[PDB]
């Protein structure tokens, strides 16, 4: 006897998964070129001082 | 992430600010010119 | 009906099992980091045009 509430949930959860199943390939090559928010969030804290000296000239 | 953020904001507050005032010299030298001109014309005008 | 709810129940204490091993992160900070990267984006655009 399964009932409406719980319905949201499965429901939830099918879509999540779809969306894993539609673009595994996108999140595959974000996880091998570069490391999450660590060489990355390195990176973009000494760049954007380079916007920055460009607004100073 | 947020202080960056508001110097931006900041920044292209200041960048339209001195566009503003450069138009406005802009406008002033401009007037000078075409009231420079017109003098010059009409004396030589007279001249020539 | 019931041997399907069981070997959802052994597949799902398996998936549990990997997530315990695997629980790291959040939800919403994500989505405020999203939102000022893209306004930022929006920032350098007309920034360029103004340049």
């Amino acid at each position: 006897p399964i009932e409406a509430v719980y319905h949201r949930y499965m429901v939830h959860l099918l879509e999540l998964a779809v969306t894993f199943i539609e673009r595994l390939e996108t999140h595959l090559e974000t996880i091998r070129n570069i490391p999450h928010l660590a060489a990355n969030l390195k990176k973009m804290n000494q760049a954007l001082a380079k916007m920055d000296i460009l607004v100073t000239e | 992430l947020e202080k960056e953020t508001k110097f931006q904001k900041e920044r292209l507050s200041d960048l339209k600010h001195m566009r503003y005032r450069i138009k406005d010299d802009l406008t002033t030298i401009r007037h000078s010119v075409v009231e420079k001109q017109g003098e010059w014309h009409k004396k030589w005008k007279e001249f020539l | 009906g019931q041997q399907l709810l069981d070997a959802l129940q052994h597949e799902l204490v398996t998936t549990q099992r990997l997530l315990g091993e695997l629980d790291v992160g959040d939800s919403e900070e994500n989505v405020q980091v999203l939102d000022l990267l893209s306004e930022l984006k929006d920032v350098t655009a007309k920034k360029d045009l103004e340049l």
